[PDB]
RNA sequence: GGAAAAAUAAGUAAACCCUACCAUUUGGAACAACAAGAAGUCGUAACAAGGUAUCUGUAGGUGAACCUGCAGAUGGAUCAUUA
RNA sequence: AUGGCAGUCACGGGUAACGGAGAAUUAGGGUUCGAUUCCGGAGAAGGAGCCUGAGAAACGGCUACUACAACUACGGUUCGGCAGCAGGGAAGAAAAUUGGCCAAUCCUAAUUCAGGGAGCCAGUGACAAGAAAUAGCAAGCUGGGAAACUUACGUUUCUACGGCAUUGAAAUGAGAACAGUGUAAAUCUCUUAGCGAGGAACAAUUGGAGGGCAAGUCAUGGUGCCAGCAGCCGCGGUAAUUCCAGCUCCAAUAGCGUAUAUUAAAGUUGUUGCAGUUAAAAAGCUCGUAGUUGAACUUCUGUUCAGGUUCAUUUCGAUUCGUCGUGUGAAACUGGACAUACGUUUGCGUAAACAUUUUACUGUGAAAAAAUUAGAGUGUUCCAGGCAGGUUUUAGCCCGAAUACAUUAGCAUGGAAUAAUGGAAUAGGACUAAGUCCAUUUUAUUGGUUCUUGGAUUUGGUAAUGAUUAAUAGGGACAGUUGGGGGCAUUAGUAUUUAAUAGUCAGAGGUGAAAUUCUUGGAUUUAUUAAGGACUAACUAAUGCGAAAGCAUUUGCCAAAGAUGUUUUCAUUAAUCAAGAACGAAAGUUAGGGGAUCAAAGACGAUCAGAUACCGUCGUAGUCUUAACUAUAAACUAUACCGACUCGGGAUCGGCUGGAAUAAAUGUCCAGUCGGCACCGUAUGAGAAAUCAAAGUCUUUGGGUUCUGGGGGAAG
């Protein structure tokens, strides 16, 4: 299952959403207060996902959308703090670059060359998606040098 | 990679009938799978069945007795004009005397027989006998 | 699985795949490239020729005899051909340099029985049949 | 005024040469196989632990099979011994 | 100006290729042919060019050339062009008469009456098709059956049927003819006088008797592996079921052998429908574009009415050789109707306009070439077949020349499923009101105002304002781990080899024995150091990691990874994959290094008949390393990848979750569970088996996708 690992890649990491869609009974935070916290965290430069984690561990908010009705990114969009490049792609490029970095120096490292090939492969593969779905500028390309200056 | 939910559910079904099992949990499920079951039940093969709402796709428990000799899907879902019916009933079914080839039509999902009585045809789904 | 596409847009790949694999079938291959036309008969059913040699041919194991034969120069081809002469003392009905009518042995390009490698038989001598001559209906 | 011959300019362009190719056949110096068979010659590589276990890749040697180097496979002659 | 076409195969080859209508086979799906009656197209020996016409690049017209045909008094000439008919030559395995007519069918023309090698008629004609003789009935003698009787054999009958180198006359065509039919005439047929049947004639063959394959259980003759048979297996070498013959018998039968292409046989081309662990077959391994393939959710549903269409029958009936009527309920419809519910608005159940995103798909319909094919009607004496026929109501009558099929693409129209695609996420999106522009048909005409209308735009108001889940799909985040995954640095450890410094001495080596070697210049041997290249023992396993190749000393650094844990985030982002790319043992190659061990080549010893081998002593390239190439292995589970589902049991490696003991922890044990590597039982699952928990869920044959195989060699 796990993408681009043929043969044995296949296993199940967890998350399982409970049945109750209604937010929990012990929870006393107004959806507005939540949107406030999430936006504060956001302006502090966090990720929609990282925000999710923070709200869940510290703040007793299990699922933000079942509280608000808006998923975390949509909230970020309306309220204007927006993560210009999708967190998703962002990390993939950060990675491909860390591999670039390490690889320019150790030029005899073959595994990392192959790993790079894989990661860049995924990057393009995500680009197509975010492009056809209008989440990325249409002429936007990942190159070594272009993407290195691209906010990553 | 899941293609054709009808195929999953149908094969798992036949397997459990073949193993002499008394019931089947079936997942995940579609309209088509439920209409296909409503069809086999209406036609006498399976018994009562229950649908389970997990918030996502769904699960379905099927009481079977044992009747089904085989119940298959045909993929791809070919095009079956009224002219071609003869072919498919001779090729797929055990005998003229029984068994059905189910089809999607613009008039809905039908026993091939229901199709002669409705005078239509064209998309083959599966069969059971 | 099955290693073969099933899908309704899969049509050309299917048909092309066959248009390829079909080549492994021998009769198809031999048919499709001219093979017939290049053979000593030039695709034909029989042929006329001249007799170069009367030749004995020792039979394949485990048989011993002397198969009576002839080497013929086909008049259409000018190719040289090794042909068998059937039944008994029919090699006598043949003179060197006659007109002779020659056909396949029934394996379509291959030799039969104990005669090794010889793919053809004699049918007519001058104008007449070997059968006609054998049974002594006519005379040469 | 009409108008035949004859001439004129440009075009259509057959045919014949020269250059360079493609197709279908074909002549040919010089090379030159393969499959089948068995009462020729030298030896015995392989089938049994074929008498050095075979076999694959590669490389070198060499009347002939073949031999030797390195890495590999049991289709092995081992499904197996911490005390 | 720089376009146009191309992996959805351009461009270019090949065709013993003119395209169709169609033909042969056909369970279905297919396969294979169509030079040839009809329709297109092309050409008239090869090219080109023209005249004239309404039409021509004509070719039974002309001009030229190339290549040819006919006359010539040599100078000239041809109404010289068989892929028209007939006929020659040639090629070939292969294909008819130098005939008669316009009577029919039609065509042409100044035209009823003329012409026509179109066409028809005859000849040749085992291309091919249809029907069909080569003998029938009895007698007498019989075989036999059967009864009965007779207790054992005799008799009487012959729904059995047979058999006769015997008797009997009848029957009739092949043949042949007067006549009559038919024809343009001639022939043939058809109708018919006078004729025309008892046996080697009025006589059937062609292939076969071992199996496949119907037919010899010949004490048959010849031949003796010869001659020959035999599609294949095989028969023949002195007793041939297989050759040569005789007898007999079999199979097709006016036909029957043989050769070759093609069809079924063939599930041995596979869509239906095949195979790929070992029979031929999964690509060494990953990434990936074209291509193919894609999770679930939306007017579910209920109630009432009617129309049929089916069903059942303890409802009945009527008649009859089975339909009809009727029940009553029961169905799937079809269509009304109300339910937040397949639409407005207008004119007489049907049109339009408006609105409904497009299509694939499916149901109808139009448009549709005859002959074919399927098929109705019809006794061409049957039949092939033809399109005719049937009737004394006769200066007539009755009836036919159907219908289906007519695939693809266009066209019209009905459609709800399924599949794709759409729509309001920077929204003036939608409805509505009020403004502003740009156009604007009509008001017989131009001008201003307007009106309408139809586009754009600004702003208020109305509405529930508009974002389906969240796949035991996938990407991402994060947290504690885990690993002999990778790259750099570091670092150890004995070991081999060598050297140094000490010792001691005569032998070390090596072998089946030995000999080459080394040795007093002191080897082997002993102790301590040092140099130099490799290599990571033991722990080390049915254990781990890596895409595969492959990866095992310490520590540090660098980037990377799975699994698990998540009430984190994204929201179909995925599967497989021609192109195109990254790797890829060993050996090998190029340019430098390095060189301890082994060690191809080589040098030697031995062994041996010979050893250019196995054994021994040496030894170069190599082995190691930088940069580069190379791309291959039994690169092996000889087993493609993603996804389901089908048995049981312990154990193992990595996470996690509880629980228990202790000496209280990076350790034990117990119970869960997720993911790995496997194993052991077992299958009423699979397979030719060996075997396989997949190699299972396959004639009860279809989850998605690449690849590969089609007897053996030739030959990688
Ligand atoms: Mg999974
Ligand atoms: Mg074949
Ligand atoms: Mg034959
Ligand atoms: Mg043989
Ligand atoms: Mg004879
Ligand atoms: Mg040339
Ligand atoms: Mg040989
Ligand atoms: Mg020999
Ligand atoms: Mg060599
Ligand atoms: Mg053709
Ligand atoms: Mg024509
Ligand atoms: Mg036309
Ligand atoms: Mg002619
Ligand atoms: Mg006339
Ligand atoms: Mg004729
Ligand atoms: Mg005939
Ligand atoms: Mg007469
Ligand atoms: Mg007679
Ligand atoms: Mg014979
Ligand atoms: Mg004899
Ligand atoms: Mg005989
Ligand atoms: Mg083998
Ligand atoms: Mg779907
Ligand atoms: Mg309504
Ligand atoms: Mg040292
Ligand atoms: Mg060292
Ligand atoms: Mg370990
Ligand atoms: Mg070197
Ligand atoms: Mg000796
Ligand atoms: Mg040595
Ligand atoms: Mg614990
Ligand atoms: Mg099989
Ligand atoms: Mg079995
Ligand atoms: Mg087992
Ligand atoms: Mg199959």
């Amino acid at each position: 299952g796990r993408m681009q690992m043929k043969g044995k890649g296949k296993g199940i990491s967890g998350s399982a959403l409970p049945f109750k869609r209604r937010s929990p009974k012990w929870l006393h935070m107004t959806p507005s207060t939540v949107v406030d916290l999430s936006v504060k965290l956001a302006k502090k430069g966090l990720t929609p996902s990282q925000i999710g984690v923070i709200l869940r561990d510290q703040h007793g908010i299990p699922q933000v959308r079942f509280l608000t009705g808006q998923k975390i990114l949509r909230i970020l969009k309306k309220n204007g703090c927006a993560p210009q490049l999708p967190e998703d792609l962002y990390f993939l490029i950060k990675k491909a670059l860390s591999i670039r970095k390490h690889l320019e120096k150790n030029r005899k490292d073959k595994d990392s060359k192959y790993r790079l090939i894989l990661v860049e492969s995924r990057i393009h593969r995500l680009s197509r998606y975010y492009k056809l779905n209008q989440k990325l500028p249409p002429k936007w390309k990942y190159n070594a040098q272009t993407a290195s200056a691209l906010v990553q | 990679v899941k293609v054709n939910i009808l195929a999953e559910c149908l094969k798992d079904l036949v397997n459990a009938e073949k193993m002499g099992k008394k019931q089947v949990l079936l997942r995940p499920v579609s309209k088509v799978v439920l209409k296909f079951l409503r069809i086999m039940q209406k036609n006498g093969y399976i018994g009562e069945f229950e649908v389970i709402d997990d918030h996502r796709s769904k699960k379905v428990v099927v009481e079977l007795i044992g009747r089904i000799n085989k119940c298959g899907v045909i993929s791809p879902r070919y095009d079956v004009p009224l002219a071609d019916f003869e072919k498919w009933t001779n090729n797929i079914l055990p005998s003229r005397q029984f068994g059905n080839v189910v089809l999607t039509t613009t008039y809905g999902i039908l026993t091939h027989e229901e199709c002669r009585k409705r005078h239509t045809g064209g998309k083959i789904l599966g069969f059971f006998y | 699985g099955v290693g073969k596409p099933r899908g309704i847009r899969a049509g050309r790949k299917l048909a092309r795949h066959r248009k390829d694999q079909r080549w492994a079938d021998n009769d198809f291959n031999k048919r499709l490239l001219g093979s017939r036309w290049r053979n000593p008969f030039m695709g034909a059913s029989h042929a006329k020729g001249l007799v170069t040699e009367k030749i004995g041919i020792e039979s394949k194991q485990p048989n011993s005899a002397v198969r009576k034969c002839v080497r013929v120069l086909l008049r259409k081809n000018s190719k040289k051909i090794a042909a068998f002469v059937p039944m008994d003392g029919c090699l006598n009905f043949l003179a060197e340099n006659d007109e002779v009518l020659v056909a396949g042995l029934g394996r379509q390009g291959h030799a039969v029985g104990d005669i090794p490698g010889v793919r053809f038989k004699v049918v007519c001598v001058k104008g007449i049949s070997l059968l006609a001559l054998f049974k002594g209906k006519k005379e040469k």
